[PDB]
C-alpha cells in the first residue's frame, strides 16, 4: 500500500 | 528475438516518456517556443504563464524552484514506472522487487535522461516550453544552486557519447533491472532478466556504434557514476530537509529517498 506500489498497481 | 526485446523496449520509451532525445533536439535547435528563464524578472515571468496555480497567491524564488524540481521528478517517476511495466518479464517479478527495482532506480534512470535536456547552456523545462540556463542555476542561493551542476557535469560527459533514443530505452531498463539492490526477494531471477537485457545492450551498442568499440564499458561506468551521483543529490536533499523549512518535500518522493542510502 505504499505510494510507489499504487503507481505499480495503477491500471 | 534479441533484436525483438531491444525494439520492445523502446517502443516502451517512446510511449511513456514525454520527453525524448529527438523531440528535444527539435526544440533546442530553435510553435510553443521556449521561454527564456535567465533572471528573476524571467522565471517571475515564466511562472506566471506556467506553472500560473504555483503563484496565484510567495516563498523564495529557489523554493518555487526546488518544488518545481520535485514536481517535475513526480511526473518522471510515473513515467519511469510505467515504462517499468513494459519491460518484457518486468511484470512477472515479485510486486515487491518491482517496488524495490523503481525504489532504487528512478532517480539514477532521472538523471541519466536528464542529459537529453541539457546542453551546456541550460535546460529545458515544463513540458519543453522553458529554457532554464545554467548559470541562473549556479546564481541561486545557496543550498540550491547546488542541486543542478553535477547533473550537468554529468550531462555534458554522457551527451558526448551521442547515444540515441534507442540505445538509452535499453540503458534505462538496465538501470532499472538491477540485481543487487538492497532487499530484493527473488535476486537469482532478477540478475538473470538484468543479463539478458545488457546482453541486447551489449549487442545493440556493437551494431549501432560500430565506432567505438569501449561503448559498453564506458556506459557501465556511466551506471556506475550515477549511482554516486544519487547518493550525492540524496545528502543534498536531506541538507534542504533540515534546514529549509519552507521546501516541503513531495510525499512520493520522500518514500524514495526513504533508507536508501
Ligand atoms: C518554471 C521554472 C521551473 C524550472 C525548475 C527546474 C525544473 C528542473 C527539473 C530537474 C529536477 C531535478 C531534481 C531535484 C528535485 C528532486 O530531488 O526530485
Amino acid at each position: 500500500p505504499s505510494l510507489l506500489k499504487k503507481l505499480l498497481l495503477a491500471p | 528475438d534479441l533484436k525483438s526485446l531491444a525494439k520492445r523496449i523502446y517502443e516502451a520509451y517512446l510511449k511513456n516518456f514525454n520527453m525524448n532525445k529527438v523531440k528535444a533536439r527539435v526544440i533546442l535547435s530553435g510553435n510553443n517556443p521556449p521561454f527564456v528563464i535567465h533572471d528573476m524578472e524571467t522565471l517571475c515571468m515564466a511562472e506566471k504563464t506556467l506553472v500560473a496555480k504555483l503563484v496565484a497567491n510567495n516563498k523564495e524564488a529557489e523554493v518555487r524552484i526546488f518544488h518545481c524540481c520535485q514536481c517535475t521528478s513526480v511526473e518522471t517517476v510515473t513515467e519511469l514506472t510505467e515504462f517499468a511495466k513494459a519491460i518484457p518479464g518486468f511484470a512477472n517479478l515479485d510486486l515487491n522487487d518491482q517496488v524495490t527495482l523503481l525504489k532504487y532506480g528512478v532517480y539514477e534512470a532521472i538523471f541519466a535522461m536528464l542529459s537529453s535536456v541539457m546542453n551546456k547552456d541550460g535546460m529545458l523545462v515544463a513540458y519543453g516550453n522553458g529554457f532554464i540556463t545554467r548559470e541562473f542555476l549556479k546564481s541561486l542561493r545557496k543550498p540550491f544552486c547546488d542541486i543542478m551542476e553535477p547533473k550537468f557535469d554529468f550531462a555534458m560527459k554522457f551527451n558526448a557519447l551521442e547515444l540515441d533514443d534507442s540505445d538509452i530505452s535499453l540503458f534505462v531498463a538496465a538501470i532499472i533491472c538491477c540485481g543487487d539492490r538492497p532487499g530484493l526477494l527473488n535476486v537469482g531471477h532478477i540478475e538473470k532478466m538484468q543479463e539478458g537485457i545488457v546482453h541486447v545492450l551489449r549487442l545493440h551498442l556493437q551494431s549501432n556504434h560500430p565506432d567505438d568499440i569501449f561503448l559498453f564499458p564506458k556506459l557501465l561506468q556511466k551506471m556506475a557514476d550515477l549511482r554516486q551521483l544519487v547518493t550525492e543529490h540524496a545528502q543534498l536533499v536531506q541538507i534542504i530537509k533540515k534546514t529549509e523549512s519552507d521546501a516541503a518535500l513531495h510525499p512520493l518522493l520522500q518514500e524514495i529517498y526513504r533508507d536508501m542510502y
